[PDB]
């Protein structure tokens, strides 16, 4: 059995820049008496299949934008981005095809490192209709911030919450390098009724101080 | 051009056998090794096996002999990957791809069959709106959304206004609650000027239930001015 090993996990340049990913076999993949290293690189998009970059380690296949290159032999190979685009956020994966059973690596994460962009914060109160349900989730928006950094406490009555919401976060904006986070606060109808003040503060370094979005319970 | 189209998701029980499947067009598919790739929930690529159709020339990843069947139907342009007892364990993302060879790239792949084994009920989600704020904004901007709680599995579509709005829309990767349903929100900014003028409705569907929700999305008016 062949491993694939690839370095770094993650990595971060600005657009325009150069990535490197580095892929490495526990044995060659050279077949030496024919010249040819045995090893392909993909990229898969969140949501989408893998799609073919290189084979042979360095031919690049039909259809992939001249940025994208491979090199290396043995067991060093290197896929080079020259010019990191907005639409090259994903993660990359090498493979070898010289031993079965075919074996890939664990795949390089790929995210554009771009300006500092403070999240733009919306609150939203529990609906009637789910009130009705017997529930309340009252759900705190982060719209398009840079970096992934990111800090959400909710407060009830001023009081500090901790067990009682979860969070989510999007894959990076294809478009313009962003993220968005929800975070919802589960409650009952009763506790909810139990309170008047309901507050996200947001803390992010695009912001000076931590931002405070709140309501009052009922009020529209 | 070369097109492998997979078989939609599959929701099923433990010890329930299942078949699902890949057709090939747009090259000789009696020509080209055809097979399958794993990749569990958050994780890697795994390779399977391969098939020649031509002949039916299967070959496995030692992982994954004697736990499936690949198999195909060169009349029909159709490779197979089937169990004949699911376990909870299998459920993943499962990729057909065509392969340059046994030892080869895999140049075209399919756009995966989602496949979902769990004894827990199958449930609908219940939709509710994210109203937009009546508090005055600041650059024109409003936020919106609808809330889509308490169902299972995964995954749910969400769209807006019929597929007509797209710009501004992040729908968040669900979150599993603690009483194992999932539960996601689905948001969009528009311009404030609009909440008056344009309808906003999100279109909900979670197809292992055949449940489609569409819930308009409007102001609450809850002053004289």
């Amino acid at each position: 059995d062949i491993v694939m090993t690839q370095s770094p996990d993650s990595l971060a340049v600005s657009l325009g820049e150069r990535a490197t990913i580095n892929c490495k076999s526990s044995q060659s993949v050279l077949y030496s008496s024919n010249n040819k290293n045995y090893l392909a690189w993909y990229q898969q998009k969140p949501g989408q299949p893998p799609k073919l970059l290189i084979y042979w380690a360095s031919t690049r296949e039909s259809g992939v934008p001249d940025r994208f290159s491979g090199s290396g032999s043995g067991t060093d190979f290197t896929l080079t981005i020259s010019s990191l685009q907005a639409e090259d956020v994903a993660v990359y994966y090498c493979q070898q095809y010289y031993s079965t059973p075919l074996t890939f690596g664990q795949g390089t994460k790929v995210e554009i490192k771009r300006t500092v962009a403070a999240p733009s914060v919306f609150i939203f109160p529990p609906s009637d209709e789910q009130l009705k349900s017997g529930t309340a989730s009252v759900v705190c928006l982060l719209n398009n911030f840079y970096p992934r950094e990111a800090k959400v406490q909710w407060k009830v009555d001023n009081a500090l919450q901790s067990g009682n919401s979860q969070e989510s976060v999007t894959e990076q904006d294809s478009k313009d390098s962003t993220y968005s986070l929800s975070s919802t606060l589960t409650l009952s109808k009763a506790d909810y009724e139990k309170h008047k003040v309901y507050a996200c503060e947001v803390t992010h370094q695009g912001l000076s101080s931590p931002v405070t979005k709140s309501f009052n319970r009922g009020e529209c | 051009e070369v097109q492998l189209v997979q078989s939609g998701a599959e929701v099923k029980k433990p010890g329930e056998s299942l078949k699902i499947s890949c057709k090939g067009s747009g090259y000789s598919f009696t020509s080209y090794w055809i097979g399958w790739v794993r990749q569990m929930p958050g994780k890697g690529l795994e390779w399977m096996g391969i098939i020649y159709p031509g002949d039916s020339d299967t070959r496995y990843s030692p992982s994954f002999q004697g736990q499936v069947t690949i198999s195909a139907d060169k009349s029909i342009s159709t490779a197979y990957l089937q169990w004949s007892s699911l376990k909870a364990s299998d459920t993943a993302m499962y990729y057909c791809a065509r392969y340059d060879g046994i030892y080869g790239e895999l140049d075209f792949w399919g756009q995966g069959t989602l496949v979902t084994v769990s004894s827990a009920s199958t449930k609908g989600p219940s939709v509710f709106p994210l109203a937009p704020s009546s508090k005055s904004t600041s650059g024109g901007t409003a936020a919106l959304g609808c809330l889509v709680k308490d169902y299972f599995p995964e995954p749910v579509t969400v769209s807006w206004n019929s597929g007509a709005l797209t710009s501004g829309v992040h729908t968040f990767p669900a979150v599993l609650q603690s009483s194992g349903l999932y539960s996601l929100s689905s948001v969009v900014t528009v311009p404030s000027s609009s909440l008056g003028t344009q309808t906003y409705i999100c279109n909900v569907n979670h197809k292992p239930s055949n449940t489609k929700v569409d819930k308009k999305v409007e102001p609450k008016s809850c002053h004289h001015h």
